[PDB]
């Protein structure tokens, strides 16, 4: 909302104003890599135990 | 009576609030030091006179 200050002639007569915007969301992502190894899989699995 | 009680002087002081404003001592006299274009002339299109 924008205000008024009432002026005199010969300055034109301004009116109240109203402003409406709506912004759109912008989306992204992140990444990280955990990679394991083979002989490590057999252990945790319980196999080679 | 050469010097009368002046009619312009017989009013009681109005009620007074406590307002925030800068007061600067220049020479011997206090002065409101004021720049309006924040309070007024802000976010309207009226130029600052």
């Amino acid at each position: 909302h924008q205000p008024l200050i009432a002026r005199d002639g010969p300055h034109p007569v301004e009116q109240p104003v109203h402003n409406y915007m709506t912004k759109v969301i912008d989306r992204r992502a992140l990444n990280a890599a955990f990679s394991l190894a083979t002989e490590a899989i057999a252990l945790l699995t319980g196999e080679a135990l | 009576e050469a010097n009368r009680e002046t009619l312009d002087e017989l009013e009681s002081a109005p009620q007074t609030t406590r307002v925030r404003a800068d007061l600067v001592a220049i020479g011997d006299r206090l002065v409101f030091l004021e720049a309006l274009e924040k309070r007024i002339y802000a976010a309207t299109n009226v130029p600052y006179p």
